[PDB]
C-alpha cells in the first residue's frame, strides 16, 4: 500500500466517507483494503459513536487530526 | 437463477423500470447478464415533475443494463 | 503517456485536485498507485493545512499539474 | 480505440454537461485522458489529468 | 499487534450492531454474521431514517452501501 | 460477451444514441468495444433541445457507461437469432 | 453464511427494499451472487399505498439495499 498507516494508529484521524460524511476518530486498527477501526468516534453529519468500523469501500480521504 | 427464468419470458411482452422515473414496456429480443436489454415495438413513459411524456421505438431500442431496476411483465 | 505513467514520473511535483465532491486540494505529490490512490505532502484543503492526505482514486475529477510537467518526468 | 484522436485537438463533454477543449495527450484503458491547452472561454490549464468517470463523450474536431 | 476489522466484526457476532448506510438510513439488531465482502445479516432490525420499520426474522444487508459498523 | 457481438452486427448503420444527461445524437455506428463504446461517424442532430454544443466536429467517441439507449430499426437485427443466442448464454 | 441464508429463506415472504426506497412483498423464487432476487410481488408495504401487484418479478441486484424476511 502506499500509505503507511502504521505512524497514525495511536493517533487522531480526520475521515471523509462517499456520500457526505466526516468521520474523527483515533485509529486503532487498520487493514489491507483500508477499512478501519476507530475510536471515540465521532461522526460529523455533532454524532458520537464509540469504536466502529469503517467500510474502506468507501474511505475517500484521510487526514491526520 | 433469477437470470434464467428471464429466459422464461423470451418474445412475450415484458415491463421495465429504469432510475429517473422512466418506464418501458416492449417485447423482450435479447438480455445479457448485466441485464443489457433489446427491445422491440417498445413505448418509453417518462414521469417528471406531474406529467409525463411518451417516446415510441417499434423497430428494436437496446438499453443499457445499469440503468435497469426491474423486469417484469405487463 | 499515459496518465498512470505520467503521475508516477511527477513524483515530488505540485498539483491540484479536484474532488467529486467539490473539494480542491492543493499539493506536492508523494505516491500513486493503478487505482490512482493519491498521497500528497504540503496539502492546503479548499471546501485547512495538512501534513499528509491520501485520497481514493475513485473520488477524483480531475487533476490540474504544473506546466513543467512534460519535463519534469520525460 | 481513441487512437486515432491523440495529438488532435478534441471536443470533451463530461458527465455533468460541461464542455472543454484540448489537445488529447494520453488516454488509458479506463478512458482517463491527459490533456494539454484546456479550456473551459477562460484558459483551464496548460496541463491537466481527466478521470474516465467524468467523460461522457469525446470528438474530433 | 494490529487489531484487524474483520476481526472486530466477528466479536459483535451474537451482540447488537448500528449499521450505518452511506445515506441517511441506519439498522440496529443482533449481528447474526458477516461475509468478506461485509455483506450482514441482521436479527429483529430496527430500520431508521436519520422509525421506518420493525423487521421480524432475518435480514440479509447489502455490504455494497455500508459505510459504519457500530458495536451495541 | 454477447451485446459485442450484436453491435459488431451494426456498423455502417445508422443509429440514434441517447445518453445519460439529456443529449441525442444521430450518426454513422462505425466502431464497437468490449465496454460497448462507440464511435460515430457523420454526427448529427436528432432533437432540437437536447442536442449538445458542437457543430464542425463529426466523429465522436462515445463512452458506453453514458449511454441510456441506442435506437435502431427492425431492419437492422435478425431477431430470432437474437433470441436463440440469448437463451445460449 | 450470507449464502447459506440465501438458501434458507428460498420459498419464504420476503421483503426485498432497494437504493430508492421502494420495497416489494413477495415469494423468493431465487437469487444469485450479483444479488439478483426472483419476486414477482407487490410495490406497496401497506400504509404508504400500493403501487403496484405483479406476479413474478427481477430485482437488479444493483440496487438491492436487503432482503428481509417476516
Amino acid at each position: 500500500s502506499i500509505l503507511d498507516l502504521s505512524k497514525y494508529i495511536d493517533k487522531t484521524i480526520r475521515v471523509k466517507f462517499q456520500g457526505g460524511r466526516e468521520a474523527s476518530g483515533i485509529l486503532k486498527g487498520f487493514d489491507p483494503l483500508l477499512n478501519l477501526v476507530l475510536d471515540g468516534t465521532i461522526e460529523y453529519m455533532t454524532r458520537q459513536l464509540g469504536l466502529v468500523v469503517c467500510r474502506g469501500t468507501s474511505v475517500v480521504l484521510i487526514c491526520p487530526q | 437463477e433469477p437470470l434464467d427464468l428471464i429466459r422464461l419470458s423470451l418474445d412475450e411482452r415484458i415491463y421495465v423500470k429504469m432510475r429517473n422515473d422512466r418506464e418501458l414496456r416492449g417485447r423482450l429480443h435479447a438480455y445479457d447478464q448485466h441485464l443489457n436489454m433489446i427491445l422491440g415495438d417498445v413505448e418509453e413513459t417518462v414521469t417528471t415533475i406531474i406529467y409525463k411524456s411518451t417516446k415510441r421505438n417499434i423497430p428494436m431500442l437496446f438499453v443499457r443494463g445499469d440503468g435497469v431496476v426491474l423486469v417484469a411483465p405487463p | 503517456m499515459l496518465p498512470l505513467s505520467l503521475l508516477k514520473t511527477a513524483q515530488n511535483h505540485p498539483m491540484l485536485v479536484e474532488l467529486k465532491n467539490g473539494e480542491t486540494y492543493n499539493g506536492h505529490l508523494v505516491s500513486c498507485d493503478n487505482w490512482m490512490n493519491i498521497n500528497l505532502r504540503e496539502v492546503i484543503c479548499t471546501s485547512w493545512r495538512m501534513p499528509e492526505c491520501y485520497i481514493r482514486g475513485s473520488t477524483i475529477k480531475y487533476l490540474r499539474i504544473p506546466d513543467e510537467i512534460i519535463d519534469m518526468v520525460k | 480505440a481513441l487512437e486515432n484522436y491523440i495529438n488532435r485537438t478534441v471536443a470533451v463533454i463530461t458527465s455533468d454537461g460541461r464542455m472543454i477543449v484540448g489537445t488529447l495527450k494520453g488516454f488509458d484503458q479506463t478512458i482517463n485522458l491527459i490533456l494539454d491547452e484546456s479550456h473551459e472561454e477562460q484558459v483551464v490549464l496548460g496541463l491537466y489529468i481527466v478521470r474516465g468517470d467524468n467523460v461522457a463523450v469525446i470528438g474530433e474536431i | 499487534s494490529q487489531l484487524l476489522p474483520l476481526e472486530l466484526v466477528d466479536k459483535c457476532i451474537g451482540s447488537r450492531i448500528h449499521i450505518v448506510m452511506k445515506s441517511d438510513k441506519e439498522i440496529v439488531g443482533t449481528l447474526l454474521g458477516f461475509d468478506d465482502f461485509v455483506n450482514m445479516v441482521l436479527e429483529d432490525v430496527t430500520e431508521f431514517e436519520i422509525r421506518r420499520i420493525t423487521k421480524l426474522d432475518q435480514i440479509l444487508l447489502n455490504g455494497n452501501n455500508i459505510t459504519m459498523l457500530v458495536p451495541g | 460477451m454477447l451485446f459485442y457481438s450484436f453491435f459488431k452486427s451494426l456498423v455502417g448503420k445508422d443509429v440514434v444514441v441517447e445518453l445519460k444527461n439529456d443529449l441525442s445524437i444521430c450518426g454513422t455506428l462505425h466502431s464497437v468495444d468490449q465496454y460497448l463504446n462507440i464511435k460515430l461517424t457523420d454526427i448529427s442532430v436528432t432533437d432540437p433541445e437536447k442536442y449538445p454544443h458542437m457543430l464542425s466536429v463529426k466523429n465522436c467517441f462515445i463512452r458506453g457507461s453514458v449511454v441510456r439507449y441506442v435506437q435502431l430499426p427492425a431492419d437492422e437485427v435478425d431477431t430470432q437469432l437474437l433470441q436463440d443466442a440469448a437463451r445460449k448464454e | 453464511t450470507p449464502s447459506d441464508f440465501l438458501k434458507q429463506i428460498i420459498g419464504r415472504p420476503v421483503v426485498v427494499k432497494l437504493n430508492s426506497g421502494v420495497d416489494y412483498r413477495g415469494v423468493l423464487a431465487c437469487l444469485d451472487g450479483y444479488m439478483n432476487i426472483a419476486l414477482e410481488q407487490t410495490e406497496e408495504y401497506v400504509n404508504g399505498q400500493l403501487k403496484n401487484k405483479y406476479g413474478d418479478a427481477f430485482i437488479r441486484g444493483n440496487n438491492v439495499l436487503y432482503i428481509s424476511t417476516q
